[PDB]
């Protein structure tokens, strides 16, 4: 698992792979580790998956009866404060890295949210196991005030770094761009990895199986 | 050992074309005091190889004081032999299995690095005897942090000239020095040709601290 | 981490580095430690991460209510009671090193130490953190009674800068802030 | 792991499966439990397979030695005590053995069993393994000292696939030996999804 | 530590005890009953825990005469054995963890014979024939060989023979005396206490 | 473990238009066996099933309260259930004992109440739902059910080739399983009518 | 405290043929998290006609392969002969324990042709036991390759299947193919597929590209 | 675990012993024996460790065996038990510790009969009656009620009836069958298998 | 316990408390911490009481023998190797704090620091015991290249009275050594 | 509490003929470190009694803050009573019952010294409520080292004047300096009498050091 994103000049650019692991074995070859909060938040998640997904679900269910009361749009600062209030009562043990994004009013904003409470503004995060790589890539290739299309190169660049350096990562690469008004999002971006074609006809044709006892029960 | 005291750092290493270059930092700790600002990590055996290492620093004065002796004792044979790296490396890779196995081990993580019969060598040695080859090395969290940057331009381009390979281990360095706990801004590197060894002295990295304004 | 307050004689000096750590991996390079409570009473926090940015949001809330409640500015001895209460409170669950400064109108510059346990207590000069126990012996000798702003300024650089560079927990970048009755100055140096 | 071993009027009567496991996961299903040693001795396996494939191994060594020097076949009661007192020098080290020895002697047949604890006795019937509870039943209700040849097989046959079918580590395929005064000689090998249609009617 | 036995005829159900109340070492009484007669077509038995066995049967034992006494008429065998596998499974997690191991034995008037099967971890299971305790290792290899599912109870008693000769063999334990049911479409039989003689 | 307490398989597959689901029969204490009719598939409405696996008080247990919450919401609605409906509504019922976790892993195969559109997902002890497009499996021998689907499963199949690869898939698997087996059931449902076949399995 | 073992990973398989035998692994190094390296392969050849496979701990895999090289020769200096493949897995197993207890950690099959030119198959354990076979599995993803050879090698579970012998071509197709279904699955299972396959007139190897991930 | 007695008499000694080698829960062999004659007036009997039980009555058995075949004559029986004391003593603080529990039984030319304890301990005891096992906590009471110093062996076998049929009446283990012996001037001799019929 | 040794140009200066412990108890109010092991070579010991005393005598024992058999004064790199042979082979049974200083004929002042783990470094002033962490800053911004012998004097006075105040574990009377060529002055301070 | 941070140390009291003197040192250590070189130890209750405590110093604060306010309360309603030093001694010994009932307790241990009535009260006040009266009283370490030299004097002479009880104080604060590993050459004496209480200021003791010489 490795999630990341970085503020550029007009908006936020996040991205993750697609690999949900189980013990060692790969469980999902394509997951989805991107989530709605607001038409301008989202929001990526990291370690216990479905603490993730519990706790994500509940803060954008508060934000769309919040932001209806009020008929206007929500801040990021309103959903940093209900998710460091929320995971510091149950003491750490809703496991929920979170990496939170969006662009108000004031303009973009990128937030850090570790499993106890504690968070961090930043220009640029990485959350996840295979998180050191990605992390080497932007102190390595950063510069402030990057274009679009500068941006999504980085990202794509050190998603891919935690893909062939981490075991508990690696598949497709997610993006999303989040700006003053354009919002796009990307199930797949890059394919950097294909399954080999199968050799061998393994058919054996209808027969080949023994049956003790069939039943037939038609429908309507 | 079962507790390090005085411990080290990563350690890097990566070949080029004709030589091996290795860097390492210039600090011993003590659990988060950084007690000793001014130590050596690299020992320079005698013309083609060369050894730095992590882990337990009075061990690693142990493995001087060894190794150091095995090489005057062939020298003063003077029948015309040597030993090549990949015999160090054989034999210190044996040095840490015969130890580990008498529960008593040398908390060290060792590299290797060679250059002989104009043939590019680079070892790894752990302390449990795992050992390996590769274009390029990484120890400590090193090999979570610059052996993603090592791996990326070699898988690009596999060969590499003298000044590539010494710029692009300066920007690992420096790397390191942000993100590692228990990293110093005083480093030396060494290299071999086929010239012989040569270690610079104490060199230090630019870092770059203009985010600090960004709130 | 290492924190540090010097008072003055127009008000209090702060100073804090900005490393933030995880084992022995750097989570963040450059972090605010100090936090601006009031306009004129800051608090630099050590300890758990988590535990500190929670309970400097509850004495804000605490302060900001009563405050506007008296129509009066806030007393510096007033923040650094709510402190106490929630940190004595609560000690079986908490690590904060709290150092409460700021410059007060009935009293002038105050600097107030609670540290882990949950006491309180009045000094002229305080420091904190995992760092600050390399530094007791600078801190003595160079410490001279009626200081300007300037030296104030001086001296702390100083000493948070013997405590970066001999600490593998504390480092980073220097953030100060200087609280006096016409307001309050913030830089960031090296060196 | 299920093995049984049992004497009557006409020599002994040896059968086992042949499925090894590795916690819940099957290594193998064709694995020869039943070692064999000498022309005129069978040995058994159980628990641990390397422990059990190793000191029987060995135990062949000191019995052929034994018949260079003494011109003479070594007797069932005699391997069986040379077993126990090697086995019982690295007591609670942790060997898993629970064997038994078969064989035919001047004394008429043979039959021993010898533990990783220092156990040795005689007996007629025994049942060794973690599905060995579930032959010792049916063992039982369908002994006689006196019964045939094709009846001794058919009771044999039919315990080891009766534990099988209730033991969850225990299957794969039912070995049969029969020692007999001359020498021991290998009977069948038979499935247990084919005796499965075979008892099913 | 104490044996039952399960056979399930084609219109009876053959269920056996055992009549020893174990102790430290000693055996203090020595013709113990653990049936329980819950209606007149539905037995119980209990193996478990020595102060749970008896308090649970009870609670089953009430419950079960409420449903007859309010709306008239008595449960059927499978949702008698589905309330008691109710009871287990919820008061599991909780302070107070219930520790019995017990079946149902009951004859259904459109149904027919019946029997279960549960765990102390409370798991249902139609079984034909069924087995606790420590027996169970070296009976259910003598029942699974001599049984026909239209067997019949003159069998049934002679196979239930070949079953206690067997424990009487190979065990570490006493066990001399053993009660014996048998329910029908006429309800609950008493059958003989089978014994074996010391002298 | 806890999971290997009583063991089982249960293992479903997408078709073309049709969808398969199957498990197995054995019912045992980790080493004994007590019965072979362990009912472990569940129907939820008309051309919908379920399948539970791991400790055999959750599969009985939830497969009930499951059902209470079904029948109230078919009630209240006039409608049937949608397949997503279901999923997200396991995952509640999976969510609540949070700490007090249930013991089991569930699978859902199904198809669109109002199309042929098929549709397979499997949840976690603690409820984190997962969708694919070609099969999902659960229990106890997982690993050996990964080497038969990834080696055998092509994308558009009739209903008698499913039939005869989740079969050989299931064969092979469960019989170099250990504590699994004694029988395998399969269910293969399509738009019109309802298949359940038994096979013919090692009853070692 | 010191803990003195580790896992690796690795997977590798061998398949007696009638007159041959195909030993393949994969050449991932990892431990933990991490990568070591691309470039580890398991197969090593002790001679003509025997190459052995060896997985798991790699510290102890690099010890067990050269005390086998130096009884290989301290065999031809007394007895003028090269061992045979039966000769090599009596001897191994001596080795393994004799180190009962303080064992290796190390799954190893050896494969490669008989004194009559046909292919036999031994796999081990960590303590000494053995057994012929006709394929094996052993490693870290040797739990999804199992069940599979025994559908196609073994052709077990299918009604009225044919028992062709496995031809040379055939095989080599089934190896390929295993190892794509085992990457998609194991995170252990590498890039570079080396295959050796020991006939009759030498050794041949063949190495095939898996994904990157 | 299993049972032994040692009633001793004016100028005899009264030993009896099973005949149950025990298992997990099986009863493996069912006429085994505790017995090993040392010489023509030593018997020796053994409980306890199933690997130890063994070797030390062997290793016992031809240091005594040397004694005779050396010196030309028998040991006493005072000799005799004072020699396994001290080889248990002494490897008893050792890497390798020895637990066996049991006695012995010799008549002496001179001296008459005799009877002696051991723990696993080695703590020697001269004794007119004993007992091991879990049924010495049920057998010492009688063998204490009906003793006379001047018993004849008639009644003593009686005497040997009454402990055996309190066994077989509050146990939790099955012990069917009891093997006797009885030592006089003219050395060992062999009475019936004292046993329990099952029907 | 705290211990400092700094060189100068003719030779070196050593300092150490004199306060011995025991839980929270004083076992001995004034000891001599610096060692004589040779007419030039001093070491002043740290860690434990019994252990150092014992390695302390074996030096002595076995560079007594050595220097007669050199017929040589000996040196102090050659005595500070003998602590490292004994410290690194048995540094599972040791805890030894030990710093080796002294004046040499061939080389001058030097000092060698011997930590717990057992390695060996030459430094130009060195400080180790419980107390010496609290002495790290000030060591470093007052450390001057080029000091006279009554500077470093000075320096060690004033670096020892810190620790003895700040540190519970160090305190007692200071007790000083200067070795140079001429010979070897001790001398007993306060404040 | 379950681990005292910030701890006091030995608190010492005597009778003396109308009044009770009672010092302690101004030193609040964190385990070896002295951390705070200047804290009060001794609350000044009302008027005729008085309080000095020892253990951890934030239960200290706790306490000082609900007897402080106890005070104020019977004060205002001016029926002119007030608490004894006995009714005090007897409140905080319930106090400390109650808090280690719940396995909780209050890391502290407390000397109360008054004067009512002419009569010389001095109670001590366990963690674990164990409370009685003594003419003499010492905790910590000063139970072993100050109260020999207590009970020598007032087995001699019982009866003491207020001259003689300061200085015989003295003398045992410097003894106190010389063992006790975490004790600190600051120290204030209270005292109170039929005028009221009165506390001295940060005095000192002078040692000596003529043993050093004797090697």
């Amino acid at each position: 698992t490795t999630i990341a994103g970085v503020v550029y000049k007009d908006g936020i650019v996040l991205g993750a792979d697609t690999r949900a692991t189980e013990g060692m074995v790969v469980a999902d070859k394509n997951c989805s580790k991107i989530h709605f909060i607001s038409p301008n938040i989202y929001c990526c998640g990291a370690g216990t998956a479905a603490d993730t997904d519990m706790t994500t679900q509940l803060i954008s269910s508060n934000l769309e009866l919040h932001s209806l009361s009020t008929g206007r749009l929500p801040r990021v600062v309103t959903a940093n404060r209900m998710l460091k209030q929320m995971l510091f009562r149950y003491q750490g043990y809703i496991g929920a890295a979170l990496v939170l994004g969006g662009v108000d009013v004031t303009g973009p904003h990128l937030y850090s949210i570790y499993p106890h409470g504690s968070t961090d503004k930043l220009p640029y995060v990485t959350m996840g196991s295979g998180s050191l790589a990605a992390m080497a890539v932007f102190e390595d290739k950063f510069r402030p005030d990057m274009e679009e299309e500068e941006a999504k190169n980085l990202v794509s660049e050190a998603i891919a770094a935690g893909i062939f350096n981490d075991l508990g990562s690696g598949s497709n690469i997610d993006l999303c761009v989040i700006s003053k008004n354009k919002l796009d999002f990307l199930r797949p971006y890059t394919v950097p990895n294909k399954k080999g074609t199968r050799l061998g006809r393994y058919r054996c044709e209808k027969g080949t199986t023994a049956v003790l006892t069939e039943k037939i029960t038609p429908l309507e | 050992t079962q507790n390090p005291m005085v411990t080290g750092t990563s350690v890097l290493g990566v070949k080029f074309e004709g030589g091996v270059v290795i860097a390492a930092d210039m600090l011993g700790s003590y659990g988060s005091l950084a007690r000793f600002r001014n130590i050596s990590r690299i020992m320079r055996v005698n013309n083609s190889t060369m050894l730095g290492a992590s882990g337990d620093y009075a061990d690693f004065q142990y493995l001087k004081q060894v190794l150091g002796q095995m090489v005057i004792d062939e020298e003063l044979l003077g029948d015309g032999h040597s030993y090549s790296p990949r015999a160090i490396h054989s034999w210190l890779t044996r040095a840490m299995y015969s130890r580990r196995s008498k529960m008593n081990p040398l908390w060290n993580t060792m590299v290797i690095g060679g250059y002989a019969d104009g043939e590019s060598f680079l070892g790894y040695v752990d302390m449990l005897g795992v050992a390996y080859e590769a274009p390029s090395l990484a120890t400590g969290y090193g090999a979570y942090l610059a052996q993603p940057l090592l791996r990326e331009v070699l898988e690009k381009q596999p060969v590499l000239s003298q000044t590539e390979a010494r710029d692009l281990v300066e920007r690992c360095m420096r790397v390191l020095y942000y993100r590692d706990a228990r990293s110093y801004n005083r480093f030396q590197i060494a290299t071999v040709t086929e010239k012989g060894v040569e270690i610079e002295g104490p060199l230090s990295t630019e870092t770059n601290w203009d985010i600090a304004h960004m709130i | 981490t290492t924190i540090m307050a010097v008072q003055f004689d127009g008000g209090v000096v702060l100073g804090a580095d900005s490393r933030t750590t995880t084992g022995s991996y750097i989570a963040n390079r450059v972090t605010d430690k100090l936090t601006p409570i009031h306009d004129r009473i800051f608090c630099c926090r050590s300890g758990s991460a988590a535990d500190t940015q929670a309970v400097a949001d509850a004495v804000t809330y605490q302060l900001g209510f009563h405050s506007i409640e008296l129509n009066e500015p806030p007393l510096v001895h007033t923040a650094a009671s709510l402190f106490k209460e929630m940190c004595y409170r609560y000690r079986e669950d908490l690590m904060a090193g709290i150092i409460i400064a700021g410059w007060d109108p009935q009293e002038g510059g105050q600097v107030y130490s609670v540290p882990m346990g949950g006491m309180m207590v009045r000094q002229s000069f305080a420091i904190g953190g995992s760092g600050s126990s390399y530094i007791y012996g600078y801190v003595d000798a160079t410490y001279r009674e009626g200081m300007t702003k300037e030296e104030c300024l001086q001296f702390t650089a100083n000493a948070l800068a013997l405590a970066m560079e001999r600490d593998g927990s504390s480092g980073g970048v220097i953030r100060l802030a200087a609280i006096a009755e016409s307001g309050v100055e913030r830089q960031v140096l090296l060196g | 792991t299920t093995t049984l071993a049992f004497k009557f009027r006409h020599g002994v009567i040896v059968a086992a499966d042949s499925r090894a496991t590795a916690g819940a996961y099957i290594a193998s299903q064709t694995v020869k439990k039943v070692i064999e040693i000498n022309p005129y001795l069978l040995g058994t396996m159980a628990g641990g397979a390397a422990d059990c494939s190793f000191w029987e191994r060995l135990l062949a060594r000191q019995c052929r030695i034994y018949e260079l020097r003494n011109k003479e076949r070594i007797s069932v009661a005699a391997a069986s005590k040379l077993l126990a007192n090697m086995v019982y020098q690295y007591k609670g080290m942790g060997l898993s053995m629970g064997t038994m020895i078969c064989g035919w002697d001047k004394r008429g047949p043979g039959l021993y069993y010898v533990d990783s604890e220092g156990n040795r006795i005689s007996g007629a019937t025994f049942s060794v393994g973690s599905g060995s509870v579930y032959a010792y039943g049916v063992m039982d209700r369908g002994y006689s000292y006196d019964l045939e040849v094709e009846q001794a097989y058919d009771l044999a046959r039919r315990a080891i696939y009766q534990a099988t079918y209730r033991d969850a580590y225990s299957g794969g395929a039912v070995n049969l030996y029969h020692v007999r005064e001359d020498g021991w000689i290998r009977v069948s090998s038979d499935n247990v999804a084919d005796l499965h249609e075979k008892y099913s009617g | 530590m104490e044996y039952l036995i399960g056979i399930q005829g084609p219109d009876y159900v053959l269920v056996a005890s055992d009549r020893v109340a174990a102790s430290n070492i000693v055996q203090m009484k020595d013709d113990h009953d653990k049936m329980f007669k819950m209606s007149e077509k539905i037995l119980l038995l209990c193996v478990g825990e020595a102060g749970d066995t008896v308090q649970f049967a009870e609670y089953i034992q009430k419950n079960v005469q409420l449903y007859k006494m309010r709306n008239g008429y008595e449960l059927s065998p499978t949702a008698a054995a589905n309330f008691t596998r109710r009871n287990l499974a919820d008061c599991l997690r909780s302070r107070t963890p219930y520790h019995v191991n017990l079946l149902l034995a009951g004859y259904d008037e459109h149904e027919g014979p019946a029997l279960y099967y549960m765990d102390y971890l409370a798991a249902l299971a139609k079984a034909p024939f069924a087995a606790h305790g420590y027996g169970a290792f070296l009976t259910l290899s003598i029942l699974d060989r001599y049984y026909t599912p239209t067997i019949s109870r003159e069998r049934a008693v002679e196979l239930l023979r070949k079953c206690l000769e067997e424990l009487q063999k190979r065990f570490i334990l006493n066990l001399p005396t053993f009660s014996v049911r048998i329910i029908d479409k006429n309800g609950i039989h008493d059958l003989d206490n089978i014994s074996f003689p010391k002298q | 473990s806890i999971m290997s307490y009583n063991g089982g398989a249960v293992m479903a597959m997408k078709g073309k238009n049709c969808v398969a689901i199957a498990a197995d029969r054995r019912f045992g204490i980790q080493a004994q066996m007590v019965t072979t009719d362990f009912q472990k598939i569940f129907p939820m409405g008309d051309r919908l099933y379920i399948g539970l696996a791991g400790l055999a008080t959750d599969v009985q247990t939830v497969a009930q309260r499951l059902k209470f919450r079904l029948n109230l919401y078919e009630l209240k609605e006039g409608r049937q259930i949608k397949p997503y409906t279901l999923m997200s509504m396991v995952a509640n019922l999976l969510y609540e004992k949070r700490f007090g976790p249930y013991y089991t892993e569930p699978v859902i195969a199904g198809l669109d109440p109002k199309t042929f559109k098929p549709f397979i997902c499997s949840l976690d002890l603690i409820g984190c739902p997962m969708v694919t497009d070609d099969f999902v499996v659960s229990g106890t021998c997982a690993e050996q059910m990964y080497g038969m689907c990834e080696s055998l499963w092509e994308p558009n199949m009739d209903p008698d080739h499913l039939f005869e690869t989740i079969s050989q898939a299931m064969l092979n698997a469960v019989d170099r399983d250990a504590v699994s087996g004694m029988g395998v059931i399969v269910h293969i449902i399509e738009k019109d009518k309802i298949t359940t076949r038994t096979l013919k399995a090692r009853m070692d | 405290r010191f803990s003195p073992y580790v896992f690796n990973g690795g997977t590798i398989l061998a398949i007696a043929g009638e007159d041959f035998a195909i030993v393949a692994s994969d050449t991932r190094l990892s431990e933990g998290f991490s990568i070591h390296t691309r470039d580890s392969p398991k197969c090593y050849k002790l001679t003509d006609k025997t190459v052995i496979g060896c997985s798991g701990f790699h510290g102890d895999c690099l010890t067990l392969t050269k005390i086998i090289e130096a009884r290989l020769k301290m065999y031809k200096h007394s007895n003028n002969k090269a061992m045979t493949t039966g000769a090599i897995a009596a001897m191994l197993s001596t080795i393994l324990y004799s180190r009962r207890f303080f064992p290796y950690y190390v799954y190893n099959i050896i494969g490669g042709l008989d004194e009559e030119g046909k292919g036999a198959v031994y796999s081990f354990d960590p303590v000494g036991s053995y057994q012929r076979d006709s394929f094996k599995a052993g490693g870290s993803a040797s739990a999804m390759l199992q069940p599979l050879l025994d559908n196609q090698v073994g052709f077990k579970n299918m009604q009225n299947v044919e028992h062709v012998p496995l031809s040379l071509d055939r095989a080599m197709r089934l190896v390929k193919d295993v190892f794509i279904s085992a990457a998609e699955r194991d995170v252990y299972t590498g890039d570079a597929l080396r295959i050796c396959i020991v006939t009759k007139e030498g050794i041949r190897e063949e190495t095939v590209s898996l994904r990157k991930d």
